[PDB]
């Protein structure tokens, strides 16, 4: 005697989050190369409502990318086969090792937050490096923004 | 204007995201018929007295008027017959421009020059000041015939005859008898503050084209935010953008500049605004005569008339010695372009159906080539005082509001009201 | 005399009174096939609806006629006409009656026979009939002393996962609870007052709205007096009800008296008897609706607000200038203590009647019937404007986005005058010949009503909060209202017996009214009901009675008043939320009315057709009725919808047939009788089949009954049941897949409206037990009705609000509507493709406030239940216990009404049984935040001398 | 229909 | 039977009744006298 | 110029007794006393309106002015209660006491 809200096929590893933008240069990580600071994303279900794919949205804040990526929902695990159709701009785009961490963050005010990462590539970046997004979800108060 | 962040009574109307059943009409199709036109009706069928008669008519004439820029279409020649005919037929638009005009033709032809014998809270029984409310309708509907390229020729001989016989009204055409207290006062104010709460602030096309041009009118009506102390619009539709781009806290009434209800308790209703008037004429001058310097006077009586009614008199030097001058445009378009604003600015807070109809014919102020989201992200890109469309609109083929919906009342009642065509289709004499 | 033709049930005052409900006929809800039967809310003093064998009349006359002895009772309403922002409802006119003081029951569903009661018997009668005097030990004196509580049922079920903000975002001052998942941290919240700013920790109050109401509280004292001789009686009766509601103060508050003698006694041929009855009676009203309401102040709080702690109002922060949201909405507690809504009503009604008995087989009669009322409402508002608005952020700090504009405070006051005139001569003839048997009466009626008031109200309040005609510097306004109509007419009702066998009746009755036009004010109507019981001379007695009917008749019925010709009013103007009325500025001005009246209306005419059967077996301990009823409302004379372009709003017209067929079923058993102990079950079924069959189409085939502008509006319309909903729904390419805008991501309006179903329950039934035991008496009572939509507010708020737990869906992550496209249109090529604008979570607010995928269809709510009606505990003392004390009887009591409602699982917010329209046709609009309904136990102490 | 009825506020 | 009820409900509390309610009555009185009344029997002595 | 009024009063008095009576002859003498209890409650109200300069000259109603109405409103509420005793004596027919 309980109503379950509901939600989508991937309510949980979909959201919005507070990102940053690392790469491996020279087999080191170097933290933040385009000085670019913390920027927004979403990630959501797509129209399908699937188990088995769900969006992931730069919101041009970075490369300008956003393409369907393969969702593992049980493992909360997220990847591309290969490359894959850039819908934003007419580009390819790889995923791989992508994972949502539930409560696994911590928000500027010291709260825990549900953690995102996941490793792109780009087929026009002439550097051809793997660059590492890492964030977490948007809480809602303002001290938690950038 | 455009919706108060903070309060939601017209999303629908700021994004064009109403349809044929929101019903945005119904109350005044129903006043205006079912009140205005019958009771009119039943004056003509009770008095003999041609100036009776005559304002009585003009005062019908009027009311279809309005019907006809919302709907293009109205029922009329059949309407009010009650049982022997509930279900009217919707004449064209035009047929019910030239009826009506027969109709104030005819009623003038039958003065005698006895006076008027009635309640007259317009012009107090000045039979001469009729007459001038009468030809400045024919002004008003003359020209919408031009536009529309129908019989333009004749209708453009008559225009030019109305205008050099200045047979027109003086002041303003206006319902002055509002109290502030109860059931008493200015419509408008009643129910947006009194019966609501504010939800009306600035748009973005009007406060940049009065802030760019150094009007002192853009006190009037208009107050600074309280967050910063100035002038700032919203962009048309783009209230949910706003907050979603700037953040809940940083786009709330504070930020915006909000429409001033206080000069509204007792504020007249105009039906035809003396800078209006002057505004037609100086359009007539300049684009049909060929008199430049009669054209810069009656331009010129239009800003210093409405200089005067907002409690500026005495500063209309701003605009009309500045640099938007008579003189700063070279072109006879750029003059045009400069009586079709002028008549814009001078139509906010006084008739607002006019300002729109007449935005309709002249389409000036333009349409802006940038879009909403475009104008916020580098507002360089935009000339002050062009109209932009809604940042999320209903509308299926884009663009500005060209008409309004059918009345449910007459769609669910009378089997012959038009089908029901989306808010971009244009009325009859809009044709660009 | 149950030669009857046509259902009718009967029940005795013990199950009237034993459920010690103030009124009369809101413990049979649920329990007689064929009445429906519901109250308007819980709050105190509300009306009741009753409705016989569905909705006949468009509008909006559908309540059984009430016949106390058997005189014509007054059964008018007072409840608010405006009900989406002050709704109040103070009462009906039945309530008055003591349940104590009614002997027998007897309900008349069939509108074949009424040539005794005139056209208002066509929806049906309640003929009630009141005790008497008896000779019985010892003194005659009845006591009843009761005590009761109420306490909430059902309030919408909230989310708890995200607190105060809009957009996604977290804010101080909002009403909704649009904002951030919890955490527990320390956060802002409210006014800052004096440089200083509450701080809580930002968690949920699950039990915040619980935790506001009180426990009702209701005591009553009832006393009687009766005794007889072989040729007189005497009856005298006080009953008194005092209840304060679970809203907190004294703002729920109903106080009943009734007092009421009757006497009869008989000299020779002649019977002279006379009752007289006063009633008295005094409501308060928490007012309900969208503005400054109580409810709707209540429902927009931020799920982790306490609501008790905003009480006390020497904490500033809860002073009505910084309270802590400023959104159209106020502190609870200061509606309450501070506003006013009151209602005083004295009644005086009576009936003088004689019989005079001549020739052996002759009655003469003349009843005399005479009720009169009057009442006053008062009601205020504080001008919150001056006591609040400059130096405080509510207040100046919002401008014309405050609470206060214009609260500028007003008071009104109405005082109504109701009189009702009711004379019936009769004579009756009765005389067996052979084994027949024949039974004529003929009779005259007159009947005269009469209603006025007269009105007037303040505005700006000079003095904030003194109520009084006195205290504005600006004009007052006045009303004033007369209403007076008459009815003659003629009757004769012919009934043949043969061998307590075959019963045939037929009636006959012709009326004239005042309220037809002049060329047509005569209509007549006759009926033929017939009755066999043929078990009665079919051996075996297995049989117990075996009776089957038959029945054809037709009732007249003339007008509302004033309705065949043109007025002109007094020139006003209808504008969104106000109006612009006449004299300005000093002249006065006429319009013309703006229903057009007609002088061709006839009679309306009520044509039904019944059979019925009626079982008993094993001494009766087996029996069921069924009825088959086909009843079609013809020529109903009905304000019919117009285009304003032909100069009117509506048009009087007669209308076509309105028809309810349907099936009543009552089947009871008693499966187990010993000396000690007895079990016995009962259920009865009603199907009724609502068809307008045409609304003159001249007009179009539709018409309004109730709708908000540009929102969900229920209508009549040509070839469907009465009350149809039309709402906004979301449209839909050629394969069902859902049209969204391409950069919101929210759902796009469909062209039209969409029919979102109907008023109608499809069917309902009750289910009911009764044990005894040695003097215990347990008694349970459940009632059933599936089927039909109701528009309900309190969803529409709780969704807007962001409390619904639906609004916590996809947890509140940006989504793209499952299976959602958009609509490419280039000139005139219109083609769809898949959707790949979310959602944002900024706008998450919008999607459910809007309706989510229903859009405004959403807030049609399925109106089906099942409810726990009531259970009565009672205990009747043995009579050795009472031996050497005064007492004759003593019988305690306990029971409880309302007592816990299921729903489907789309309805999680109200409990169906609400309105705020009215008890009638109206009412089934839906429920515009009306007050949660109430759960209601209490005791019961019987004591008989 | 007939009757108005407001947006809340937020 | 309560009967403390001898406050008069026809007019204010003594309290709400502030300065500025009661001010202009001042001018009024002193007007409908000396306009009225006054003014008439003092036009006849002045001979108007 | 015309003018209409209408004015609605209510009064509504409210009386009860509670007494209790003993009567006993003793020898010639006769005894009779009565003590009792008197509770009462008076209330008035009215409420009036009045509107001038008729616009239909002829017809008397409230809508039928271009001017102000007028409104009054006016109630009085008084409460009462007593207790008393009355002591009758009375000797062979002859003698009559009360106090
Ligand atoms: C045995 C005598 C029978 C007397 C029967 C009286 C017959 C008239 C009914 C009548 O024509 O119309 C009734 C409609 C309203 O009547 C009134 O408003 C009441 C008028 C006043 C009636 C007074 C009746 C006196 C009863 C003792
Ligand atoms: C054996 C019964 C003795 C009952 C004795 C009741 C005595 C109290 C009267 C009282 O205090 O003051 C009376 C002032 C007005 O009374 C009312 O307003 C009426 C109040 C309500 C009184 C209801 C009385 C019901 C009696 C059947
Ligand atoms: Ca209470
Ligand atoms: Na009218």
């Amino acid at each position: 005697n309980d109503t379950e809200p509901g939600g989508t096929a991937v309510e949980k590893m979909a959201g919005d989050w507070w990102v940053t933008v690392n790469a491996f240069i020279d087999g080191k990580e170097v933290e933040d190369p385009f000085g670019a600071g913390h920027l927004q994303m979403s990630t959501y279900n797509t129209a399908s409502n699937s188990e088995t794919e769900m969006w992931l949205d730069d919101l041009g804040n970075f490369w300008e990318y956003k393409l369907k990526v393969n969702v593992n929902y049980a493992a909360r695990t997220f990847s591309t086969t290969g490359f894959v159709d850039n819908v934003t701009y007419e580009s390819k785009v790889k995923i791989t090792d992508g994972k949502v961490l539930e409560k696994a963050a911590t928000t500027p005010s010291g709260m825990p937050a549900d953690s995102i990462v996941y490793m792109v590539q780009f087929d026009d970046d002439e550097d051809g490096l793997t660059y590492k997004v890492s964030g977490f979800r948007r809480t809602g108060f303002p001290a938690d923004d950038f | 204007y455009e919706q108060k962040p903070e309060s939601n009574q017209y999303n629908t109307l700021c994004e064009y995201t109403f349809t044929e059943s929101s019903q945005q009409m119904d109350y005044s199709y129903r006043i205006l018929f079912a009140g205005a036109l019958e009771d009119a009706k039943q004056v003509l069928e009770k008095t003999t007295n041609p100036a009776d008669r005559f304002a009585t008519t003009i005062l019908r004439a009027y009311a279809f008027q309005i019907m006809v820029d919302n709907t293009s279409d109205s029922p009329y020649s059949e309407a009010l017959q009650g049982n022997a005919n509930a279900t009217p037929k919707w004449d064209t638009g035009e047929t019910v421009y030239k009826g009506i005009l027969g109709e104030i033709d005819a009623a003038e032809a039958a003065l005698d020059g006895s006076g008027m014998d009635v309640p007259d809270l317009i012009f107090n029984k000045n039979i001469a000041q009729w007459k001038g409310f009468a030809n400045a309708l024919r002004l008003r509907m003359y020209l919408r015939f031009i536009d529309a390229n129908i019989d333009a020729a004749s209708y453009t001989e008559k225009v030019k005859t109305l205008v050099q016989n200045n047979e027109f009204f003086t002041g303003d055409v206006k319902l002055d008898c509002f109290l502030d207290e109860t059931d008493k006062r200015n419509p408008w104010y009643n129910t947006n503050a009194v019966g609501l709460t504010g939800n009306h602030c600035a748009a973005y096309p009007l406060v940049s084209y009065l802030s760019s041009t150094g009007d002192p009118r853009i006190a009037y009506g208009i107050s600074k935010t309280d967050a910063d102390g100035k002038y700032v619009g919203q962009l048309p539709g783009g209230k949910t953008h706003m907050q979603s781009i700037l953040g809940t806290d940083n786009w709330k009434n504070k930020n915006v500049s909000a429409i001033d209800y206080s000069i509204g308790a007792t504020k007249p209703v105009y039906f035809f605004t003396q800078a209006e008037l002057q505004f037609l004429i100086a359009e007539v001058y300049a684009r049909f005569h060929n008199d430049d310097a009669n054209a810069k006077s009656a331009y010129e009586a239009g800003v210093t008339a409405d200089f005067a009614v907002r409690g500026f008199a005495g500063q209309e030097n701003t605009i009309l010695e500045g640099a938007c001058a008579w003189s700063a445009a070279s072109t006879q378009a750029d003059k045009l372009n400069l009586i079709y604003m002028q008549k814009w600015v001078s139509l906010f807070y006084m008739d607002h159906m006019e300002a729109w109809s007449e935005i309709r014919r002249t389409d000036c102020p333009k349409l802006s080539s940038y879009s909403a989201a475009q104008i916020q992200a580098s507002e360089s890109v935009y000339t002050p005082g062009e109209l932009v469309a809604p940042w999320t609109n209903g509308l299926e083929a884009g663009g500005l509001m060209k008409r309004m919906t059918y009345p449910l009342s007459a769609r669910q009642q009378n089997v012959n009201t038009p089908a029901g065509v989306p808010g971009s289709t244009p009325v009859w004499w809009d044709i660009k | 005399e149950k030669a009857l033709g046509y259902a009718a049930t009967s029940v005795g005052g013990e199950k009237i009174a034993e459920s010690r409900t103030s009124d009369v006929m809101s413990s049979l809800a649920g329990k007689i096939a064929g009445v429906q039967i519901s109250s308007t809310s819980s709050d105190p003093g509300a009306s009741n609806s009753v409705i016989i064998r569905g909705v006949s009349s468009l509008s909006g006359t559908n309540q059984p006629l009430y016949v106390v002895d058997g005189v014509p009772l007054n059964n008018s309403t007072v409840y608010s006409t405006d009900g989406l922002n002050s709704g109040y409802d103070f009462g009906n006119g039945a309530n008055a009656i003591n349940p104590d003081d009614v002997a027998n029951m007897t309900i008349l569903k069939g509108a074949a026979a009424t040539a005794l009661y005139g056209s208002r018997a066509a929806n049906g009668v309640v003929m009630i009939t009141t005790k008497s005097g008896r000779k019985e030990k010892g003194v005659g004196i009845e006591y009843n002393g009761g005590v009761q509580w109420s306490t909430v049922l059902r309030l919408p079920e909230f989310q708890n996962e995200f607190g105060m903000g809009w957009n996604g975002n977290h804010t101080e001052l909002e009403n909704g609870s649009w904002g951030p998942r919890f955490d527990g941290s320390m956060q802002l919240w409210g006014n800052v007052y004096n440089n200083s700013q509450k701080l809580k920790p930002y968690v949920a109050m699950p039990d915040n709205i619980k935790d506001f109401f009180d426990a009702g509280f209701r005591y009553s004292n009832s006393l009687s007096f009766n005794g007889a001789t072989d040729k007189s009686d005497y009856y005298v009766s006080f009953s008194q009800i005092s209840d304060d509601g679970m809203i907190p103060t004294d703002a729920d508050s109903y106080d009943k008296y009734t007092f009421s003698a009757r006497g009869s006694h008989k000299a020779g041929a002649l019977t002279f008897s006379s009752s007289l009855n006063y009633a008295y009676q005094k409501n308060n009203f928490a007012t309900t609706g969208q503005g400054l309401s109580m409810l709707n102040s209540l429902y927009q709080t931020p799920r982790d607000i306490s609501i008790i702690g905003l009480e006390d109002q020497n904490d500033p922060f809860n002073t009505p200038g910084y309270y802590y949201t400023p959104y159209g909405v106020m502190n609870p507690y200061y509606i309450l203590n501070n506003y006013l809504n009151e209602y005083e009503s004295e009644r005086f009604y009576g009936k003088f009647q004689l019989d005079y008995e001549f020739l052996k087989y002759f009655k003469f009669t003349y009843r005399m019937g005479l009720d009169t009322t009057t009442g006053q409402s008062d009601k205020g508002k504080p001008n919150l404007y001056a006591l609040y608005y400059e130096g405080t952020p509510n207040g100046e700090g919002q401008g014309s986005s405050s609470p206060f504009s214009g609260e500028t405070g007003q008071y009104s006051e109405q005082i109504t005058r109701r009189r009702e005139i009711n004379q019936d001569i009769m004579v009756n003839f009765n005389m067996p010949v052979n084994d027949f048997n024949i039974n004529a009466l003929v009779g005259f009626n007159g009947n005269e009503r009469k209603v006025s008031y007269q009105y007037s109200e303040v505005n700006d309040l000079t003095i904030p909060t003194w109520f009084n005609l006195k205290n504005s510097g600006k004009t007052p306004i006045v009303e004033q209202h007369m209403e007076l109509r008459r009815l003659m007419g003629v009757f004769g009702q012919f009934e043949g017996s043969w061998k307590n066998m075959l019963y045939l009746t037929v009636t006959a009755r012709n009326d004239w009214s005042s309220t037809l036009p002049k060329e047509n004010r005569s209509f007549f109507y006759p009926g033929i009901t017939g009755s066999f019981i043929f078990s009665e001379l079919l051996l075996q007695d297995v049989i117990t009675f075996g009776k089957i009917r038959a029945s054809w008749g037709k009732t007249g019925n003339d007008a509302d008043v004033y309705m065949v010709n043109p007025v002109y009013a007094q020139s006003s103007n209808r504008i969104p939320f106000g109006s612009l009325t006449f004299p300005l500025g000093g002249v006065n001005a006429y319009s013309a009315g703006n229903v057009l009246g007609s002088n061709t209306l006839s009679p309306e005419m009520t044509t039904e057709s019944e059979v019925g059967l009626n079982m008993a077996f094993f001494k009766n301990r087996l029996s069921f009725d069924v009825s088959y009823y086909n009843r079609n409302t013809d020529k109903q004379i009905f304000s019919l919808a117009m285009d304003p372009a032909s100069g009117y709003t509506a048009q009087n017209m007669n209308l076509g047939k309105i028809r309810n067929r349907g099936i009543e079923l009552l089947i009871s058993g008693t499966p187990i009788r010993t000396k000690d102990f007895s079990w016995e079950l009962t259920w009865n079924f009603t199907k009724n089949w609502s068809k307008v069959i045409s609304l003159p189409e001249e007009l179009g085939g539709i018409t309004t009954i109730y709708g908000l502008n540009g929102g969900t509006s229920m209508y009549a319309i040509t070839g469907m049941p009465v009350g149809v909903f039309k709402a906004q729904v979301a449209e839909r390419d050629p394969q069902g897949r859902i049209v969204v805008n391409s950069s919101t991501g929210l759902p796009v309006e469909a062209s039209e409206f969409g029919i979102c179903g109907d008023m109608n329950n499809k069917y309902q039934m009750g289910v009911s037990t009764n044990l005894k035991y040695k003097g215990i008496s347990l008694g349970i009572d459940f009632d059933i009705r599936q089927g039909g939509v109701m528009y309900s507010r309190t969803k529409d708020i709780n969704y807007f609000t962001g409390n619904a737990i639906q609004t916590a869906y996809n947890d509140r992550n940006p989504l793209i509507v499952p299976n959602s496209v958009n609509k490419i249109v280039n000139g005139e090529n219109v083609t769809y493709v898949e959707n790949t604008t979310p959602i944002t979570s900024s706008n998450i607010y919008k999607y459910w406030g809007d309706g989510g995928s229903d859009m405004g269809s959403c807030f049609l709510v399925d109106k089906s239940y099942v409810k726990l009606r009531s259970v009565v505990l009672g205990w009747d003392l043995p009579k050795r216990w009472l031996a050497k004390t005064p007492f004759q009887a003593v019988k305690v009591s306990a029971y409880g009404n309302n007592l816990f409602v299921w729903t489907p699982s789309s309805n999680t917010f109200i409990d169906p049984e609400m309105t705020s329209f009215g008890n009638d046709l109206e009412g089934n609009y839906g429920e515009y935040t009306a007050n949660p309904s109430s759960r209601r136990f209490g005791f019961n102490l019987m004591v008989k001398f | 229909g007939g009757g108005g009825g407001g947006g809340g506020g937020g | 039977c309560d009967l403390n009820i001898n406050d008069d409900p026809n007019y204010p509390m003594n309290d709400q009744v502030t300065a500025d309610l009661i001010f202009p009555s001042i001018s009024a009185s002193i007007a409908s006298a000396v306009g009225g009344e006054i003014y008439n029997y003092a036009g006849f002595f002045a001979q108007y």
